[PDB]
RNA sequence: GGUCAAGAUGGUAAGGGCCCACGGUGGAUGCCUCGGCACCCGAGCCGAUGAAGGACGUGGCUACCUGCGAUAAGCCAGGGGGAGCCGGUAGCGGGCGUGGAUCCCUGGAUGUCCGAAUGGGGGAACCCGGCCGGCGGGAACGCCGGUCACCGCGCUUUUGCGCGGGGGGAACCUGGGGAACUGAAACAUCUCAGUACCCAGAGGAGAGGAAAGAGAAAUCGACUCCCUGAGUAGCGGCGAGCGAAAGGGGACCAGCCUAAACCGUCCGGCUUGUCCGGGCGGGGUCGUGGGGCCCUCGGACACCGAAUCCCCAGCCUAGCCGAAGCUGUUGGGAAGCAGCGCCAGAGAGGGUGAAAGCCCCGUAGGCGAAAGGUGGGGGGAUAGGUGAGGGUACCCGAGUACCCCGUGGUUCGUGGAGCCAUGGGGGAAUCUGGGCGGACCACCGCCUAAGGCUAAGUACUCCGGGUGACCGAUAGCGCACCAGUACCGUGAGGGAAAGGUGAAAAGAACCCCGGGAGGGGAGUGAAAUAGAGCCUGAAACCGUGGGCUUACAAGCAGUCACGGCCCCGCAAGGGGUUGUGGCGUGCCUAUUGAAGCAUGAGCCGGCGACUCACGGUCGUGGGCGAGCUUAAGCCGUUGAGGCGGAGGCGUAGGGAAACCGAGUCCGAACAGGGCGCAAAGUCCGCGGCCGUGGACCCGAAACCGGGCGAGCUAGCCCUGGCC
RNA sequence: CAGGCGGUAGGGGAGCGUUCCCGAUGCCGAUGAAGGCCGACCCGCGAGGCGGCUGGAGGUAAGGGAAGUGCGAAUGCCGGCAUGAGUAACGAUAAAGAGGGUGAGAAUCCCUCUCGCCGUAAGCCCAAGGGUUCCUACGCAAUGGUCGUCAGCGUAGGGUU
RNA sequence: CGGUGAAAUUGAACUGGCCGUGAAGAUGCGGCCUACCCGUGGCAGGACGAAAAGACCCCGUGGAGCUUUACUGCAGCCUG
């Protein structure tokens, strides 16, 4: 929770929690490390204006908030982060690698 | 995690403010606050002053000398010595230099109990010192510059 | 049952008094912080490439806090970097970006107008002008532009071309000039003090800095800062007081130079021969020679104070990793209780809805890294310039040394008073020279003056980092965040307040009285007596209800007693409430003396005053009797203590001293007083306690320094008007 | 058994909380840190436990160490909150009364009609100095010394060449 | 009557007269005489009324402003 981060739009648990049912993370801040997990909100009960319907009451309410959340998930569940051997000429490549292992492969998925 | 102080020690005094129930802590207006008054002695100074004086110390800064450490044929024999050759070299233990007014100065003969003098040549040799030191076996010497 | 005479008691509050319940205004406040403050290390120069420091601008839509300035939520290039950003505004209305977008850094570009300002003026932040370019309706106008003080400074006297400075800066710093208080319980010498303050100025630190020194031993050896040197040596209405210096311990250790006629060279000289003037030099004194003649000479180790250059450039800000748990479980929560499984050259801390090594943290673990901006090291090279022997008539570091008085320094206040230092008048010596040790004279000794340069060790704190038997919102910077701004003053100048809703915004659709506020509901939620000034949220004061109590009463108060109520009560009885009675001058300060009519006192709340540093000094708790250790060098998450032996106190003292010495000065006196007598202290602490420091705390007339104002007021000057 | 025990100045002794330092964090704790609110067990007291309510997180000592500390009280310091008081007061004795209007409400706004006081000023005018405001449109919880649907008040927009 | 809504001083006070008394001019202590609960519009006597820690003073080896041939110097003038 800094100037740096955890996982990204990526994809991840809930630990101590009410949900613990994983899933997107729509946006995660850089500082604040807000982070909305699309996994417990509200409705604002809305204006009363045409804004929402002429009758309305906002929906979507997702702004998450607690950092226990277990970011990564490959075969594996909670595990923290590596780093790189690069391996490759000019290799960051800080994907995440922990007994299962997750890097977000530009393909497939996320 | 127990040793308290053993006997008394800790704090004995900063007893604060005047008086438990009470509290003012001396006399009169005559010793308020920018009250330290009167100090160390008024008709004492009087005193102080009060006589001419035989002793005058005069405008300078550079006297001779002429060495008058009191030194102990007493503490040297009783135990603390070498019946013979000791030399104001060889008194640093001695306590006639390990002290304040003069360390290295001069090493006179305190002759006192039984002999009185010094067999070790040197300089501060009490008369009483030649004598007793003839008797008591010594060579005593004395250069100059 | 009715009539009358008599007596005794009862309830009936407009309000008020003690008690209990339940509110409100007020913020104590417990804790809690992106905020101080304290110490230590790091760091230490800004400016005409017109800066520090501000005026007016720009952000599609912005008063403001921000960053840029007219190319203005920024353009350029390189360093960094993971995937999100269009600063604090989240909202509207639109976006850029993994063909390194936000952003961290280093060097880039215009870089408005003011401000040293300088092209000129001017109430700064705004109006003027002269030169070449440009565009427009051409000339006139008017913009971008490049443009044009002043200073002194050296160069081609003609470039007046080509430089310099100036302008800053919290504290440290050098010199310039330089004060009353208070003390001396008055106070004129004296004192605070060369302190406060006005100034000028070099810095990043200057200061001082190789000896006409010390000091007297046939000794030392730059300068600076620390400990010690004695607070003695001493200065003095010898009074208040003030107070050294060599040495020693320590730290830090380069030393280097120029006119100094003589050389010759030379150009100018005057005027010519042989004087002076100024350039090159050898000479360019380190602890003494330098030059010129004669002879012995001589044929590779030394670097600067940046001489200077190349580097590992230390950092600057971006870097990187990086140790191990889930199941359960009481909970709105768990990181918690419980189960088993886990890490560790890294159990420093904070952060993740209540207290984790294994969850958040690029931390302690260790490692990391760059082509810019800075250098000591280690080494090189660059190395100016140093680096021989005697002989001989001498000429070759200052224009004043020196001596009279008039003065400064200095531990020196006038004195027997020295040395350096200068304002007056005098007024010279080249190493047989000349000041210096002792006023001065005879000695020995000392050093080499009247020029020049700089490093290194103590100071200082703007700014950065870190630590705190240093602070919690009235203490801390006053200042914890749109406080040096509000606001008073003419200016100078003074100089607040206000920190927290909650765990997260889910902070309130919607219905209902109402103009609105605001008020009842629904939803929030764990709570909303957590609801927007909204945590904890007490005292004071005002309020709604309930209990007792009250209209022949004289009393701070009260309060001892008891009786009537009502209350918990098993009783014992315990509560609150009082009518009857007994006895009762309120507290603080300063008083012979107080109820005060003497005083302080409006009520609540938070602040609110015998300390610290040394000297000492007496105690007494503790280590050895000789006992103890500053300044430092060194090891130091914890940073661990160790060593450092210049000393000061003891260890006989007696004296004005010479000295003598446990003895002793008087003294010619065997008479007294200081003893001898150890009857060891010495050190650490804790503490009663003075002396200096503001030393229980706030309190005055005022004296002194530097500035601030004639839209204050009186005057005087200039200039219109009106009677 | 003494034997005594009013007693400021003042001197001696002995305890008390109080916020920190070790606290050799022991931990205690969301079945509450803490402060708070109330109470007929502890203390010779300064204080203590303990019980009950609040209240949201701390807090801390067994033994000892360190101190900005314990306060009516100083016409105190800072902030509240009272008091005469719902009396004194509204800024000029240059007076006003009506009708209709607009409004949630109009003595206190708008028109219009009666009426008094200025007029040598309570005239206009330039200038100074003020620097918003002036206007037009909405609004009034603050402000006018109550009003108030009025404004020189608040919100927005336009306004002097 | 209605809109409004302050200001010093003050322990708190529920505060009669007396004759007395007391630090010597008292509601508040003694003995006693009257008098119930409350408030408004008034009247000024006390509560030493408020007001300002007396400018009357004294006192403080206090301050400050003239002064004078008190004390010492500064200025400027005169002058070997």
């Amino acid at each position: 929770m800094r100037v740096k981060m955890h996982v990204k739009k990526g994809d991840t648990v809930l630990v101590a929690s009410g949900k613990y049912k994983g899933r997107v993370g729509k946006v995660k801040e850089v500082l604040p490390k807000k982070y909305a997990v699309i996994v417990e909100g509200v409705n604002i009960v809305k204006k009363a204006v045409r804004v929402s319907p002429k009758y309305p009451q906002g929906g979507f309410i997702e702004k998450e908030a607690p950092l226990h959340a277990s970011k990564v998930r490959p075969i594996c569940p909670a595990c923290g982060k590596p780093t790189r051997v690069r391996k490759k000429f000019l290799e960051n490549g800080k994907k995440i690698r922990v007994c299962a292992k997750c890097g977000g492969a530009l393909d497939t998925e996320e | 995690l127990r040793p308290n102080p053993g006997a008394n020690k800790r704090r004995k005094r900063v007893g604060r403010g005047p008086g438990s129930g009470h509290g003012k802590t001396a006399t009169r207006g005559h010793k308020g606050q920018k009250s330290r008054s009167g100090g160390l002695k008024d008709p004492r100074r009087f005193e102080g002053g009060r006589s001419t004086t035989l002793m005058r110390l005069p405008k300078r800064g550079m006297q001779g000398q002429v060495p008058g450490e009191i030194k102990r044929p007493r503490y040297q024999g009783v135990n603390l010595k070498d019946l013979a050759r000791f030399e104001g070299e060889v008194t640093p233990e001695l306590l006639v230099r390990a002290g304040l007014l003069k360390k290295g100065y001069r090493l006179k003969i305190l002759g006192e109990g039984e002999a009185k003098p010094l067999k070790v040549v040197a300089h501060a040799f009490s008369k009483s010192a030649l004598e007793k030191l003839k008797a008591a076996g010594g060579e005593p010497v004395l250069l100059e510059a």
